[PDB]
């Protein structure tokens, strides 16, 4: 698990195999829409691939939330080798959301060497201080000599969706990322029994130039 | 009545401005 925490998103102790926001709607008893705000799906690295390219975190601290249990403590207190940042560049062309109404959810993807409860917490971010917290415990499987969790399908909560709505509802794509410029969510996943941290990612938005499709970014934060 | 919001711009500090960190080039640079 190691010689994979340089080049993807994982400690020594957990790995997040792939991370996925996206609405979605039945249109038909046979078909249906899906679409992807953003998708990081990183199951197959390689020892060739090149290393992630490291970002200080001192850097990142205004976005993200300080004082008493926020990131300072935390990476301060935590195994080092655990903590990411990540940038997406968010897809928010989609019209699902029309008529007939959609599913809003996110899911992710985990794995582990060692058998563990993971507790899975999600903060958003307006101006650094703390909006919402949804936390969420996930339990393990045995597949393939390794261990596999993960959060499937979890209902966006109102917020969110509101928060998307006046954004997709805007005249120009700049407006946009102005208003993303403020907006950062921060997830803690903690082994509950030991408490110990085994990953945190801290996610910062763009809209995407492209007319089609969505992109990311992942750092390594130091 | 919703005239105060004329207002938020000049009362509201800036934020501390992301292009403005000690970043890589690459964090900007949306890619393909």
């Amino acid at each position: 698990l190691n010689w994979i925490s340089m080049r993807s998103i994982a400690s020594s102790k957990l790995w997040m195999l792939e991370f996925s926001a996206f609405l979605e709607r039945q249109q038909d008893p046979d078909t249906y829409n899906k679409h992807l705000f953003v998708h990081i799906s990183q199951s197959s690295p390689s020892y060739s691939d090149p290393y992630l390219e490291t970002v200080d975190i001192r850097q990142i601290y205004d976005k993200f939330p300080e004082k008493k249990g926020g990131l300072k403590e935390l990476f301060e207190r935590g195994p080092s080798n655990a903590f990411f940042l990540v940038k997406f560049w968010a897809d928010l062309n989609t019209n699902i959301d029309d008529e007939g109404s959609a599913f809003y959810g996110v899911s992710s993807q985990y794995e582990s060497p060692e058998n563990m409860i993971i507790t899975c917490s999600t903060k958003v971010c307006s101006f650094g201080k703390q909006v919402v917290e949804k936390v969420e415990t996930e339990y393990a499987r045995y597949e393939n000599g390794h261990y596999l969790y993960r959060i499937h399908r979890s209902p966006l909560c109102e917020y969110m969706i509101n928060f998307i709505h006046k954004l997709k509802h805007l005249p120009e794509k700049y407006m946009m990322n102005s208003v993303l410029e403020n907006f950062t969510i921060l997830q803690v996943v903690t082994n509950r029994d030991t408490q110990e941290t085994l990953l945190c990612i801290a996610y910062v938005f763009e809209v995407s130039a492209s007319e089609h499709g969505a992109q990311h970014h992942i750092y390594r934060l130091v | 009545t919703d005239l105060e919001a004329l207002f938020n711009s000049v009362m509201n500090p800036k934020p501390s401005s992301w292009r403005k960190k000690i970043l890589p080039e690459s964090f900007f640079k949306e890619p393909d």
